[PDB]
């Protein structure tokens, strides 16, 4: 059997999110479920659980009053409902079946889902690409550092390519960071030879499909 | 002073055999016994020394009616069971119908 | 609650080594411990439950043991498939608690970072914001200390770092610290510095720039 | 062989089999199970 | 298990007892070693053997699916024949699977009871002449040689014979 | 049995007790006689009666065969009808035999459990005031008359009332 | 119950324990309080969960009735179809009801065994360091603080640690 | 609805139903029972 | 003096759900779970969104 979750949700602050955890097949199941969230790049966090044979849902202290773990009877489907959403609730939400090769196992999460990503911000916003021009006042022989700064975008993701996919050596597209405002920001530097500053032009292509924002900023050796 | 001791215990062999129960699955037990066969040789064999009637590309109707493509089965010996393909190519070379064909095949299961 | 603490927090090893991860607790959990392995961008996979028993499909190289408050997950022969983060979870108390996370990392020779600084662009300097980026390129190990200095004054809270994962070729990392200020704060200072403290650096490498250039 | 199925012969000193529902000869009983093991000993201590 | 003996107050089995399912382990001045029980093992062997025969033989007279053929304009009966043959196959598969699962649980608990009953058979024979240690072992208050050990194992232990000696040791331990 | 009371530490039954399935035998200064718990017997009788009722008319509609006739050229459906009716009869015959076999095992173990439960009911009431003889009998350390016997039988034995008298006798026996 | 713990020598349940099916109630100098046991609770919840997943999943091959229609001159096959469909529905109805009735009896007895096993688990730990009150409680012959209480609950109670203190109390009570 | 019967639909949230044997869709298995309750807790003390 | 005590007990609550066994009827249990559905809406709805053909 496999556990399937809902699609990625982009919610507005203060709203509610309901994530489903269905199993594959018509089979009926009373296995106990558990919901665990994982903040971007952070560890796992147990949110709650539901034991169908007991008819009760157990919650965590930091989620009590905001979380509702229900189930669609015995279909193997469980639901979670997080209310009063904030930007700090942005994470990947997992549902796991408490089962092993020994059968039911009330404590250990044997079968996992695929994860549902939840994003919280007031509205969708396109990026703002700003060149990271190579200030070639030093590190002449140390190749050359240049890149683009994709700032103040929501939601994720943004695809950053270089020279229409030609320049791929040394491209370091860093993972995004959740700024205080609730928007994301990422930087994509690339290490290219200093002698090639003039002959080879360097342009980064930034695409944010959730906003139809396509940017081609040319990072010249600016003063 | 510590005196004489006697203890009660149970068997513990070196078998990795496992069984299932209502309340528990994959329980390792000292002795188990499978009662299910799961392997076959993939061939068609004689049934207690009697070779089956294997029609090959011919059908039951073509065998009985004497299809000229079925000269193999003009005079068949005694058989144990009949093997017929799902849709033999040589069934009715001249198109037509075989009346009560299924009823005849039911009778042929006892011959 | 029962707080679970792992040791170490991030180790480094190579193929064939014996990896030992110890997970502690602030209350005795009587053999009710589980071990999980999370690969980047994937759901956690169970390796060991009840602190000793292996889940189906787990190679025999993975082993576990312990009782009470001290626990151990051991990989005899580390293969190029066990490089991931390992979590320890308790199944004793109702408020289920996870471990902090131990990330086994590929071992290689220490490489000094390539520090580069970047003044904010004039296009970005037209909308009341100014971001300054310091780049640490192709270093090992992961641990680094990027301190931002403005006019010979240390800063805090106004920074945000982003690290990549180990490159599949050189097995080194790359860090990027971003200092975000408004135009008002940026134009009231002249000297902006970025100090990097790494293992491969004999002295903290400091790359600076001035506003007019 | 002693028992024959449309997929092959089964010898099957066992009382049950799952190869194919149609059989001829001295054949065991057909079930749809993928496993049928009867516990006879006791719980084996690790 | 149900009766709490196997994997219960007796924490593990003995790899050193190969000639029986249940038995004893003695340790006196003349040495130590295992010794399997007779009455419990034969009745257990007879019990499981009878159980295996029942599942094997009572499950006879099953559905023997017989190939039937139908033409293009006999779909209703052809569907009826398919649903009938499949339905019986599902019923007997359910019966076969349920029997094994329920009987295995009973079989496992039946062994558990035999261990527990054998333990109580020794406990009630010794009474206060020995001390219930709580791990499946009894500590004698009196000397028990190999002949004494054999009396307990076959249900012929003589309580009054060692009663006076056991009473002397019980009063000594209680007096410190 | 599973609980080890019938044909266990109580070696044999009694032919002198005819008014109940389970009971007691007392032997004091005033004489000896048999009796019944009057609770376990009632609970067992109702439990056994309910089981017998729950087996008799639980089949609801066991398949009632109906005669149908087919002509010479309806052999396929005729064989289909024969297999269908024979299939259902075998299924219900298997259900009837298996239910009787499985519930017979439970019923005897149910009787075994009641005897052990009654034995524990008397053992836990007396505690140390009597000595467990290991064959289903208890030897009192104090005087127990007919009314004292009835208190044990109906679950109202007063332990502290005879505790001091039993303590004097236990001290004497242990001292020699 | 079969094992005589639920509604047996433990006459009633505990409304005060809401966080577990089975557990302990202690009473010492530092106070009293309910506390649930982890071992039996974990085993039971998984055991009952697997029982539900066995009754509820081993029915996906249940006979699914299919609507078939017959004309006025096909009454035999139409009656054959009707009796065939009703028979399979009756078979599965009998299978479903009987499985629930039996497993309900086993489930109640399963809980009864867990309580008795937990009581015997505590009993064999203390041994003669406490007095068996016969109502589901052990009266310690020594001081047992909160740490001592918890050591009993997780199978770690050190019998020799308090044996000498208990021996002095036992000799005081016996002497009068 | 996900399951439909000639008398009405059913929330297909339980393994069994007793509404009507002729069903189409993701339907529970049909039984003629009037009650089907699984005991999961222990014998409640009055 | 009355010494310290430890007691073994089982759960109890205010549940009124009842079950039946082979030997006993109408037994009250702390936790039960129905597995049978006995309600229908009385309509003829779409089957997974596809509208039925009602002649
Ligand atoms: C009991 O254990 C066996 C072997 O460990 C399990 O069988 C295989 O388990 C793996 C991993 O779960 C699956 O990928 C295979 O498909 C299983 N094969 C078969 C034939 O089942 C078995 O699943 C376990 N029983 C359980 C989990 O109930
Ligand atoms: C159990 O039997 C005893 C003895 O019959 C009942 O109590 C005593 O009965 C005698 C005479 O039959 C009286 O002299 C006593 O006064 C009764 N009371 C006591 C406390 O001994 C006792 O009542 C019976 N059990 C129950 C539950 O009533
Ligand atoms: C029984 O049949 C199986 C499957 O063909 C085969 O592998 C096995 O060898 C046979 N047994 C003997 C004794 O030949
Ligand atoms: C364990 O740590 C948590 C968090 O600090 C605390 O709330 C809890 O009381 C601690 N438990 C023990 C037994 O020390
Ligand atoms: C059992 O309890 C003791 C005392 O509270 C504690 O020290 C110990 O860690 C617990 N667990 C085990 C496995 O001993
Ligand atoms: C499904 O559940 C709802 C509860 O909101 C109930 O009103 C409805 O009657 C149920 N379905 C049917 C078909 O009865």
């Amino acid at each position: 059997v496999q556990l399937v979750q809902s699609g990625t949700e982009v919610k507005k602050p203060g709203s509610s999110v309901k994530v489903s955890c269905k199993a594959s097949g018509v089979t009926f199941s009373s296995y106990a479920m558990s919901w665990v969230r994982q903040a971007p790049g952070q560890g796992l966090e147990w949110m709650g659980g539901f034991i169908p044979i007991l008819g009760t849902a157990n919650y965590a202290q930091k989620f009590q009053g905001r979380l509702t773990i229900t189930a669609d009877g015995l279909t193997g489907t469980v639901y979670m409902e997080l209310s009063r959403l904030r930007s700090e609730d942005t994470a990947v939400y997992y549902c796991a079946r408490e089962v092993t090769w020994k059968g039911a196992s009330i404590g250990v999460l044997g079968i996992w889902g695929q994860g549902t990503m939840v994003s919280v911000s007031a509205s969708t916003k396109g990026p703002s690409v700003f060149p990271l021009a190579p200030s070639s006042k030093s590190t002449s022989g140390g190749t050359a550092a240049l890149g683009c700064l994709v700032k103040d975008y929501f939601p994720e993701p943004v695809t950053v390519s270089w020279n229409s996919g030609a320049l791929t050596s040394g491209v370091h597209t860093f993972p995004a960071v959740l700024q205080s405002s609730g928007l994301y920001s990422l930087s994509s530097v690339v290490t290219v030879p200093s002698s090639s500053l003039g002959t080879q032009t360097y342009i980064c292509n930034v695409n944010h499909k959730p906003s139809n924002t396509k940017v081609d900023k040319k990072v010249e050796p600016k003063s | 002073d510590p005196g004489d001791q006697i203890c009660i215990g149970y068997h513990a062999n070196n078998s990795t055999e496992q069984v299932d129960t209502i309340m528990e699955k994959n329980v390792t037990v000292t002795h188990a016994q499978d009662i299910l066969e799961k392997k076959h040789n993939g061939k068609l064999c004689d049934l207690d020394g009697v070779k089956p009637l294997i029609l090959r590309d011919c059908s039951v109707a073509g065998w009985l009616l004497g299809n000229p493509m079925c000269d193999e089965f003009i005079n068949v010996p005694e058989w144990s069971y009949i093997v017929e393909k799902a849709n033999p190519v040589n069934d009715l070379c001249y198109p037509g119908d075989f009346n009560d064909y299924e009823e005849l095949k039911h009778l042929l299961s006892r011959i | 609650d029962i707080q679970m603490t792992q040791s170490p927090s991030s180790l480094s090893a190579s193929v064939g080594d014996r990896v030992i991860i110890t997970c502690r607790a602030n209350q005795s959990i009587g053999g009710y411990l589980n071990w999980y392995q999370q690969k980047p961008g994937k759901a956690p996979n169970l390796l060991i439950f009840t602190a000793s028993t292996l889940q189906s499909g787990v190679p025999s190289r993975f082993s576990g043991g312990g009782s009470g408050t001290d626990f151990t997950l051991t990989i005899s022969s580390l293969q190029p498939e066990d490089f991931a983060t390992y979590y320890c979870q308790q199944n004793y108390n109702t408020p289920r608690t996870f471990g902090q996370g131990t990330k086994v990392d590929i071992k290689r020779t220490v490489a000094a970072p390539s520090v580069f600084i970047f003044p904010p662009s004039d296009e970005q300097l037209k909308s009341g914001t100014a971001s300054v980026v310091c780049l640490l390129n192709n270093f090992y190990p992961r641990e680094a200390k990027v301190q931002w200095k403005v006019d010979n004054a240390l800063q805090s809270g106004n920074s945000q770092e982003s690290v990549t994962e180990q490159d599949s070729k050189d097995s080194t990392y790359s860090l990027s610290s971003t200092l975000t200020l408004s135009k008002a704060d940026y134009e009231k200072h002249k000297v902006y510095a970025c100090e990097v403290t790494h293992q491969g650096l004999s002295s903290p490498v400091t790359k600076s720039f001035n506003r007019g250039e | 062989t002693k028992c024959q199925t449309p997929m092959g012969a089964i010898n099957s000193s066992m009382p049950f089999h799952n190869i194919h529902p149609l059989t001829i000869g001295e054949c065991p009983k057909y079930v749809k199970s993928n496993r049928l093991v009867l516990a006879t000993g006791l719980r084996n201590s690790p | 298990g149900l009766f709490g003996a196997i994997a219960g107050f007796i924490e593990g089995g003995w790899q050193g007892m190969v000639d029986g399912w249940y038995g004893y382990h003695h340790s006196n001045e003349q040495g130590s070693g295992y010794a399997a029980d007779k009455e419990s093992t034969q009745k257990a062997i007879d019990g499981v053997t009878n159980k295996v025969n029942s599942i094997i033989d009572k499950m006879n007279t099953q559905f023997e699916a017989v190939g039937r053929e139908f033409n293009n304009l006999e779909r209703r009966i052809e569907n009826l024949n398919k649903k009938m043959e499949d339905g019986f196959l599902d019923v007997w598969t359910y019966n076969a699977e349920l029997l094994v699962l329920m009987e295995n649980e009973r079989t496992l608990d039946f062994h558990d009871s035999n261990v527990k009953n054998l333990y109580d058979k020794v406990r009630l024979q010794l009474r206060d002449n020995a001390k219930e240690l709580g791990n499946g072992c009894f500590e004698f208050y009196h000397k028990c040689d190999n002949e004494c050990m054999e009396s307990v194992r076959n249900g012929t232990y003589d309580y009054p014979q060692y009663s006076e000696e056991a009473r002397l040791k019980r009063e000594e331990i209680s007096s410190g």
